[PDB]
């Protein structure tokens, strides 16, 4: 999961 | 404020060609010469801007056969759908020339782009 | 010996997403209390074991209309769908236990996963 | 286009  | 995870968009496109390699809820059969595929609309539709043309039609969308033009070559249109379904292009020098028709046909910019690109660089 | 396109996955995404909004060549309505939700089987099958297990079932894979457990909250499923159109997830203090406990019932592993997390860490 |  990552900060888009 | 969403977050995104990075494989997502990769896992659904393995299980949707899962689906394809166990012919589950695939709604049309392409019919190129003598051979046949069946594929799911909305992925040709995502992929191609023939098929997006072809299933948006209010009368085409409904068919369940759609018979391609008798030029276009069948092993051009597989290496395309597995392409389609898998981000993975079987381009090789006894294909290219097929491959590259096939994709102008199908309007697969990207595909097309590269084809030429490898073409130009073996002349 | 394939050459891969790194962007393919997304932009098929990207155009599936596009027929859910504009409601094209969607074959099932999710039904979550007295909210209805248009969507892909496909889609719903490559992204839930729940559908996955549902739309392989002989009988189930006809069905036009799913009507879920009437514990489901229609927020969580909602955040739900549009992250398994999107790869992106809106989770917030505010609705992440029913996030949780609708991806739960999906069996959607991964966004289980990071719901964990989120919730081990406020804690 | 890469090389996967
Ligand atoms: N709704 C919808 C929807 C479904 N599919 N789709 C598009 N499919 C497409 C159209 C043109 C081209 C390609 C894909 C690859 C290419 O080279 N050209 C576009 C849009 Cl703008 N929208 C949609
Ligand atoms: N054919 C086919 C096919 C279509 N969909 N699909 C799967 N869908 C699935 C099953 C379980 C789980 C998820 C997705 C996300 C998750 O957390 N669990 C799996 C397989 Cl092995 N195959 C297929
Ligand atoms: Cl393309
Ligand atoms: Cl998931």
């Amino acid at each position: 999961w990552v900060i888009p | 404020s969403c977050i995104q995870f990075t494989r997502h968009a990769s896992d659904v496109l393995l299980n949707l060609n899962r689906l394809r390699s166990r012919d589950i809820l695939t709604d049309v059969v392409i019919v190129v010469s003598r051979e046949q595929f069946r594929a799911h609309k909305t992925v040709l539709m995502a992929c191609s801007g023939l098929f997006y043309s072809i299933f948006t039609d209010q009368l085409k969308c409904n068919l369940s056969v759609i018979n391609l033009d008798p030029e276009i070559n069948p092993e051009g249109f597989c290496i395309l759908l597995d392409f389609m379904y898998t981000s993975r292009l079987n381009l090789r020098e006894g294909n290219i020339m097929a491959v590259m028709a096939t994709a102008m046909y199908l309007q697969m910019e990207h595909v097309v782009d590269t084809c030429r690109k490898f073409i130009k660089a073996s002349e």
